[PDB]
DNA sequence: GTGGTGGATACCTCGTTGTGGTA
DNA sequence: TACCACAACGAGGTACCTCTCCACCAC
RNA sequence: GAGUGGUGGAGAGGUA
């Protein structure tokens, strides 16, 4: 959704938003995972215990 | 000239002697209404005068006694 | 603000000096459509005539 | 209708009136129902005229065919309204009045005019005291100030015969009764007899002040305000605000103050009131004029109705936001618009990206008449409204009005010259300009919400110049530096580094290839990848000495990238330039180098290409940075640990007690340092060689292909000290108070700081920014300065002829090679020729400019140093020659005659001011008993020599330094023979024999005192300061004399052998022993921005190094005071001159030693007052040059000098006189170098004597104001002063620098307008 | 931890992933970085900023068009931007930036006049603030006048 | 509405330039 | 009378955008 | 003889 550009991290030093961005893709494949459980409808169990 | 005028710097020899013939030229296409002797494409008169500068059929002296031939045969 | 997938690469200039690219999907899903309500007034004033 | 010179003086009361077109009697204003203006009234038109077009007040008259008549029911006069701001109105004061310009602007003229103390004028025109004008008792003498009291006591003493009065009219008495021509003759007659400085000083402004006035014909009663006039009421408007409430200006208070007053002593005046009502209300008029004149200048100044100082007529004359500096050189104007700025890759060099909605509205009237052209529109309200409903026809009407038709895109702060482009426009839907990305690095624009507005050209005179002068596709090269602007900027600098590397065994390397061609349609088929080291047939074009092309054609061993880019590269480069792995500075040679190749027009169309690919192909690796990318070395841990238990045992031993607090503290600093410089290494290596696994060869190693280090390597964003903040040590931050905080930020920005070091860091943060507060501010202020100092320059001359100039050297000083001869001399015309041999004799000719291919010769045949024309030994009055300032750097040739070069110069100056064998010379020595060579001299200075003939290194031996060898010799590296005694300075001797302690006996002169270490006795001299009575009359004199006490006989010289040693001296040789030629005889012991402003301001530092003033031998001259005076008496003449050093301000020099025509004699730094005065200008202009470019060569800033030449120029205008001979100049007068140059041209034309002077450096500020074009001065600085001082002298203005024929709305003289303004000079002097 | 929250996704573990390229439809060369960034939107919006002007209102004193975007006002060309025409040398820009596209009020008219009729002629006056500036200093005291020749 | 109008804060930092004081 | 603290004036970045707030008195 | 008012000035905040 949007090609930021990768020579504003080095020099102007925010790796905040390098680690965020790795962060977010971790959440939102936990998410993403979660959503294919519920379209598949599987188990309330496995829902509780993923 | 249409991107560079480097051409007309060469013919001419200096800017600033560049934009007053030039701008003579173009004045006198658009106030006297003198044909353009270079094909004109869909141009302005100023990139118009540029290109007749750069080609080769006027320069200061050239204009000079172009304007003093018509001023004597008006007389 | 909202949260949207991110990709840093260089993407033929278009993201140059401190630029970005911004999806189509970004537009068609209506993610940033703000509101800006302004108010206009008009008063009756009261000349001599 | 057609001025040219503006003429200022002062303002007779009859011309006062005759400006007048009736006297306003009454404060009211307007009335407040029917809002019609009063008679006699602040706005009454009938005296400032009609108020509606063509009507009277009434409305009997209203229409044109009443051209100009009087109404009778209402007293106007029926014209225009234009005359409603055009005319003036007058007050009859009742009393005279001083005006306060005239007495606040110091020095007041009146206080120098009358030879009165400005606290005695204040006093008696605060109605306190009074002064009687003349009295014919002997009591009262002339200008005799009287209290009250002492005034009463003459009334009842003598009371009829002096007349002492009180007030602005005894001061207007005494200037009619003051006689001008017999004062001037007065002081003339009583000048010459004693001449003390300060009351000569005082003597000769009062002569200055008497002569101006009788020769502007001004009366010196005139400074006396008796009619007070009236500004036009249009320009003190009354507009009201939006509920009825009318708000005015500050000035219709002012003259209500003062006109309300007036009235009101008007009706005392004729009551008759008591005399001290009647002062009582003069104090209080002359206290409301005073305000209307200047609010805060006498005292109190007087506040409005909303608790805020008032603005007077010199408040809204000067200011930062005064009429100058605020509407008259920057103008709001027509014609503009405004975005936010984008990118637009797709573009060309010469192409901006124009919204719709912004180029209708611009070209509006354009539209109109291309619509009325095309038959659609007759009239402007349907033309109005065919633009304001907005059809097809009208969107394709502005495209053909559009087309090659250039804007202007501006951007502030319009620091340098190339903040201005002019782009051929392009339309966009849209709401944002878009720009090319070559053309933002001279913007210095980032595209995070910059906004640039866009201004139009209307004629064809600006359309032309926007085509042929101010283009993207001209301004290639800045003006600071040959060295071009238009360089790719991160991202195709990351895409053509990406292109031009080669890895070793990637994918099908070792192919052999027809060309670029079968290479390109190999990659993009995929089969062979950007990396691949291949083979291919390359027909690369060698352009010859003439302009022809061959064609020769092999085999070349490259990489696949960079036979793609090689179809890039146009037809006459070579093959080396693409070769290898190209970085930015690579690039930006490319580029220089296809300049000076091809030309203009394939430099320009082949960096649009190479824009292209290089987006292109960065976008086809993916440069991606992640959390794995910035690698830690993995032993910086173990290395951190070494050096805290290291620290930990310091600071042990600093807690025993053996080591001190300052040692300890610096081994803390030393031990960190060295511990961030391992893993800063450690870290670049493990950064750089990582892409170990690879095959083919064998586990070969080389540079890797990491992100983070590809973009810090090939020049793209950031730097190495970046790059080790990121993955390495943090380091040791400071504290705000200039200390090093004692423990480091030992984490980085992968493994975060935790609260502390994050504290720490803020400080750091906050003083950086803070300081590009203060930065811009005072680069802001010294880039104006610098353009209003160089204003009046132009080029002017095609060659002035001379052959003087300046010596240039490489500058080597310190340890390296600071500039090369190449960008040190290229560009230049070289003064004389080249005479030394080098490597073939040559002999380039004088008034040539150095081209690359001469520079190239000259730099084959090592030339040392060459001499060439500099800007500062032109002789042209009023502008430079071409030759002396050489090459433009913008166009690559020579200057063309009229452009502008101090404007250029002072924002090429101005504008990084918010980035901020062995030779020896002049040796006097001899070889001691040891062979350890001492220097006897003061000013030698040791070289380093190549084996070519010219300079390695350079360095100043201080006197009695010892030094290890020969000359002639060729000493290898790592021998540092620079061996000198850090705390003393020795005094030793160049003859040999015995000593005789003669001059020294012990109690007055020396004290017995004996070392405490070996026990030898010492007779160490106390200096004159502690001595007794019988000390302070006689130096001390070591006789060293020959075995039986011959003062022996120096050869050379006539002078005996004595050694008159100063006090602090640790004798420690005693008497009998022998004593060698040479051998040491006692011990005596010891920013960047403020430096450039400081160097250019000209001040005098705060330690100035006493230097010498003529030849001769010095002796000392006056005893018996801490001043002491030295006689420097020479060898020939006879001695004027004495010195006074402080008391504590030691001296280097001896008593002994004769010295040349402006020695060094106290060190420190020195002052460019006294260096121009004993050197001379170019020996200053060297100083100037040399030390600005220290600052801005430490910062990494490329200038070519020439700009700073120019500056220097500009600060060496006045020339101040030390005789006269027969022109009209009487002595020491500020005046023109032009004008003497010019006096002294005519007085040998003629066969005179000629008139002698004296160059004077003045700084930027007041040099900037000693300009004679007042118009200059008083737009800069000090708008009160300069028009008081040029109202004073009666000045004119010749209009001829491009700020007053900007303020006047002329052509400039120069760029265009020059031949325009020679013209009209010529038809002016023609008749 | 993070890359731990990745294994539990079934992603790459460095976060790195291998994009296409829809363009071309071909590969990007190497893995680039992937992820949700939380951008917002600032209050500076492009509707807000851009601004037009071709010929509108003035002011009282000193004849010169408006500032800002409420006004209809134009772009202050400064100070700094009169040095860069000085130091380009368009003396002819200059002048017609600082009278006819600007304060001069018959020049002005001619200069629209002449537009509209086709002819871009510039027939030049002198300024309205230096006319100002002499009724300011005459009125303060100072006799300044234009000399002729 | 239409002429009249005088008092109870301090908190820059150089840097020239002019002025009374004194060895 | 030539140094000298001391006092007084005179500088201190360009361009832009948004908002609110505007003398008392008075027979 | 054919519509119309902020600039003026202060204060506060923001952008580059
Ligand atoms: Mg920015
Ligand atoms: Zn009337
Ligand atoms: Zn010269």
């Amino acid at each position: 959704d949007i090609v930021l550009n990768p020579l504003g991290v080095p020099s102007r030093m925010n790796i905040g938003q390098i680690l965020e961005t790795h962060l977010g893709m971790a959440a939102k494949g936990i998410g993403d995972k979660i959503n294919a459980m519920l379209k598949q409808q599987q188990e309330v169990a496995k829902l509780r215990e993923f | 000239a249409r991107v560079t005028v480097q051409d007309a710097v060469e013919k001419i020899g200096n800017r600033f002697d560049l934009v007053l013939v030039a701008a003579r030229r173009a004045r006198q296409m658009q106030v006297g209404g003198k044909d353009p002797l270079v094909p004109e494409e869909n141009d302005k008169t100023t990139v118009i005068a540029l290109r007749e500068i750069e080609e080769g059929l006027i320069n200061n002296q050239i204009l000079d006694v172009r304007e003093r031939q018509e001023q004597q045969e008006q007389e | 603000g909202q949260n949207m997938r991110v990709a840093f690469m260089p993407w033929n200039g278009y993201n140059f000096e401190d630029s970005i690219l911004v999806s189509e999907r970004v537009v068609q899903e209506d993610r940033f459509t703000t509101i800006h309500i302004q108010e206009l007034a008009c008063v009756s004033r009261d000349t001599k005539l | 209708e057609e001025f040219d010179a503006i003429k200022i003086a002062l303002a007779s009361p009859d011309m006062i009136r005759s400006w007048s077109f009736g006297e306003v009697k009454k404060p009211e204003t307007i009335n407040y129902r029917t809002f019609k203006p009063e008679r006699d009234g602040l706005f009454c038109a009938r005296i400032f005229g009609p108020v509606k077009d063509y009507e009277c007040l009434c409305g009997k008259y209203k229409r044109l065919k009443h051209r100009g008549v009087i109404c009778e029911k209402c007293g106007v006069e029926v014209t225009q309204t234009k005359v409603r701001r055009e005319r003036m109105g007058h007050i009859e004061l009742a009393s005279p009045t001083a005006h306060i310009w005239f007495l606040k602007s110091l020095p007041s003229r009146i206080g120098l005019l009358l030879d009165m103390p400005l606290r005695d004028i204040e006093r008696v025109l605060y109605f306190e005291s009074y002064v009687v004008i003349e009295g014919g008792m002997t009591n009262l003498e002339r200008q005799q100030i009287l209290t009250e009291e002492q005034y009463l006591d003459a009334l009842e003493e003598f009371g009829d015969e002096f007349d002492a009065k009180m007030g602005a009219e005894a001061i207007q008495a005494l200037l009619k009764s003051m006689d001008l021509e017999q004062e001037c003759e007065q002081l003339r007659e009583e000048l010459n007899e004693t001449n003390s400085e300060t009351k000569r000083k005082k003597l000769t402004k009062r002569i200055k002040l008497l002569e101006a006035f009788v020769q502007s014909g001004n009366k010196p009663e005139w400074m006396i305000l008796t009619v007070l006039p009236v500004l036009p009421p249009d320009l003190r408007p009354l507009v009201p605000l939006d509920g009825g409430r009318f708000a005015t200006s500050d000035l219709n208070d002012l003259y209500r103050r003062v006109i309300n007053r007036n009235n009101r002593l008007k009706r005392l005046l004729d009551l008759a009131a008591p005399d001290i009502i009647v002062r009582n209300e003069k104090r209080m008029l002359q206290e409301a004029v005073d305000a209307l004149l200047d609010n805060g200048r006498r005292g109190r100044a007087i506040t409005g109705s909303n608790k805020r100082p008032l603005k007077s007529l010199a408040d809204m004359i000067k200011g930062k936001q005064g009429r100058f500096r605020q509407n008259l050189l920057g103008k709001r104007v027509d014609y503009s618009g405004r975005s936010v700025i984008t990118v637009g890759p797709y573009l060309r060099l010469h192409q901006c990206g124009l919204p719709k909605k912004m180029a209708l509205e611009l070209f509006k009237p354009f539209i109109y008449g291309k619509l009325e052209l095309r038959g659609l529109a007759t009239t402007i309200k349907a033309a109005k409204k065919m633009v304001e409903r907005e059809e097809a026809v009208v969107w394709d009407i502005l495209d053909e009005v559009i087309r090659e038709h250039p804007v202007l895109l501006n951007r502030a702060p319009t620091l340098h010259r190339l903040g201005i482009q002019a782009f051929e426009p392009v339309l966009i839907e849209g709401k944002a300009i878009q720009l090319h990305p070559l053309v933002c690095a001279a913007y210095n624009a980032d595209f995070d919400g910059d906004q640039m507005a866009v201004h139009v050209p209307l004629t064809l005179e600006a359309q032309l110049e926007a085509r042929a002068l101010m283009m993207s596709t001209n301004n290639i090269l800045s003006p600071a530096n040959g060295e071009p602007i238009i360089v790719p900027s991160q991202d195709v600098v990351l895409g053509l580094y990406y292109m031009t590397r080669d890895c070793v065994n990637a994918k099908g390397e070792g192919m052999v290839l027809t060309g670029p061609k079968e290479a390109e349609r190999l990659y993009r088929s995929g089969l062979a990848s950007l990396h691949a080291r291949v083979k291919v047939r390359i027909t690369e074009y060698e352009k010859d000495a003439n302009g022809e092309l061959v064609a020769k054609t092999s085999l070349k061993d490259t990489t696949v990238g960079r036979a793609i880019l090689w179809m890039i590269v146009p037809k006459g480069l070579p093959y080396s330039i693409v070769n290898q792995a190209l970085g930015k500075k690579a690039i930006s040679k490319m580029l220089n180098t296809c300049y000076r190749i091809l030309g203009l027009k394939p430099t320009v169309i082949f960096a649009d290409q190479i824009m292209y690919t290089g987006f292109a192909y960065a976008a086809r690796s993916g440069a991606s940075v992640g959390i794995d990318d910035m690698v830690i070395p993995e032993k910086k841990h173990e290395i951190i640990s070494e050096a805290e238990a290291e620290v930990a045992e310091i600071q042990e031993q600093f807690q025993s007690g053996l080591v001190t607090a300052g040692e300890r503290y610096n081994k803390v600093i030393d031990i960190w340092a060295a511990a961030n410089d391992r893993v800063s290494k450690a870290m670049m290596d493990n950064l750089q060689t990582e892409t170990v696994i690879n095959r083919d060869g064998q586990e070969e190693k080389q540079v890797s292909f990491n992100s983070i280090y590809m973009m810090a390597d090939s020049g793209a964003r950031g730097s190495a000290a970046q790059i080790r903040q990121l993955a390495g040590m943090r380091g040791l931050m400071a504290k705000p108070d200039g200390s090093i905080i004692e423990t480091p930020i030992t984490a980085n920005f992968r493994e975060g700081l935790n609260v502390l070091q994050y504290f720490i860091s803020t400080h750091g943060a906050r003083k950086g920014l803070a300081d590009t507060a203060l930065k811009t501010a005072n680069s802001g202020y010294l880039t104006r300065r610098l353009v209003d100092v160089a204003q009046d320059l132009v080029v002017t001359e095609d060659d002035c002829g001379t052959h003087e100039g300046i010596m240039m050297t490489p500058v080597i000083e310190g340890g390296d090679v600071k500039e090369p001869l190449r960008d040190r001399v290229l560009g230049r015309v070289t003064a004389e020729d080249v005479l030394k041999p080098g490597t073939a004799d040559i002999l380039v000719p004088r008034n040539t400019l150095l081209h690359e291919q001469w520079c190239d010769l000259l730099e084959e045949n090592s030339v040392d140093a060459v001499k060439v024309r500099s800007v500062v030994s032109c002789d042209t009055d009023f502008g430079v020659c071409a030759h002396c300032y050489g090459r433009d750097l913008a166009r690559g040739h020579i200057i063309n005659k009229g452009e502008a070069i101090g404007v250029i110069a002072a924002q090429s100056i101005g504008e990084p001011g918010t980035q901020l064998s062995i030779k020896l010379s002049n040796v006097k020595s001899v070889v001691n008993s040891s062979g350890k060579l001492v220097i006897t001299s003061r000013n030698t200075e040791l070289k380093l020599i190549d084996e070519f003939g010219r300079t390695k290194e350079s360095y100043k031996v201080p006197y009695g330094a010892v030094l290890a060898k020969g000359d002639g010799e060729q000493v290898a590296g790592g021998e540092t023979v620079a061996n000198w005694d850090p705390h003393t300075m020795p005094v030793i001797t160049e003859v040999s024999g015995f000593v005789r302690f003669t001059d020294m006996i012990d109690g007055q002169t020396i004290t017995r005192q004996t070392d405490e270490l070996t026990g030898l006795s010492s007779l160490v001299v106390l200096d004159s300061a502690e001595r007794t009575a019988g000390g302070k009359d006689l130096r001390p004199a070591l006789k060293i004399v020959d075995a039986q006490g011959n003062d022996v006989l120096i050869p050379g010289t006539d002078m005996p052998a004595q050694y008159f040693l100063p006090g602090k001296a640790i004798v420690q040789l005693e008497d009998g022993v022998q004593i060698s030629s040479g051998d040491t005889l006692a011990r005596i012991p010891q920013g960047g921005l403020p430096r450039v402003a400081d160097l250019f301001e000209a001040r005098r530092p705060k330690e100035p190094a006493i230097l010498a003033e003529i030849s001769g031998i010095v002796s000392f001259g006056k005893e018996t005071k801490g001043k002491r005076r030295l006689v420097i008496t020479p060898v020939d003449g006879s001695d004027p001159y004495e010195e006074m050093i402080p008391k504590w301000r030691q001296l280097n020099v001896f008593e002994g030693e004769r010295v040349e025509r402006g020695d060094v004699i106290s060190d420190g730094p020195e002052a460019p007052h006294d260096i121009l005065r004993l050197r001379g200008v170019h020996a200053v202009t060297r100083y100037i040059v040399n030390e600005v470019q220290d600052v801005y060569r430490l910062q990494g800033v490329k200038i070519n000098d020439k700009h700073i030449e120019v500056i220097v120029r500009q600060m060496l205008r006045k020339a101040t006189i030390v005789n006269a001979g027969s022109s009209d100049f009487l002595e020491g007068e500020q005046v023109e170098y032009s004008r003497v140059k010019i006096a002294n041209r005519e007085l040998e034309a003629n066969g005179k004597v000629g008139a002698t002077y004296s160059r004077d450096l003045l700084g930027i500020t007041k040099a900037s104001l000693a300009t004679e074009s007042f118009i200059s001065a008083a737009s800069f600085q000090e708008t009160t002063r300069v028009l008081t001082e040029a109202a004073v002298a009666g000045k004119r203005d010749e209009l001829r620098g491009l700020k007053e024929n900007v303020i006047v709305g002329r052509l400039i003289p120069a760029g265009t307008g020059y031949a325009y303004h020679q013209d009209r000079m010529r038809r002016r002097a023609a008749g | 931890e993070i890359k731990e929250l990745l294994k539990l996704g079934d992603l790459p573990t460095s976060g790195q992933i291998r994009l296409y390229d829809g363009r071309t439809g071909e590969q990007f060369e190497r893995p680039v970085t992937v992820g949700y960034m939380y951008m917002l939107k600032l209050n500076h919006l492009v509707d807000d900023k851009m601004h037009a002007r071709s010929t509108g209102s003035y002011s009282l004193v000193t004849q010169q068009p408006l500032g800002g975007k409420a006004q209809f006002g134009g772009q202050r060309f400064g100070e700094m931007e009169v040095w860069a025409l000085e130091a380009y040398g368009a003396a002819y820009t200059l002048q017609e930036m600082l009278t006819v596209k600007s304060d001069d009020v018959n020049g002005r008219t001619k200069m629209y006049k002449n537009i509209v009729d086709g002819n871009h002629q510039m027939e030049p006056g002198m300024p309205e603030s230096f006319n100002v500036l002499l009724k300011e200093i005459r009125s303060l005291g100072i006799n300044i006048e234009l000399e002729d020749e």
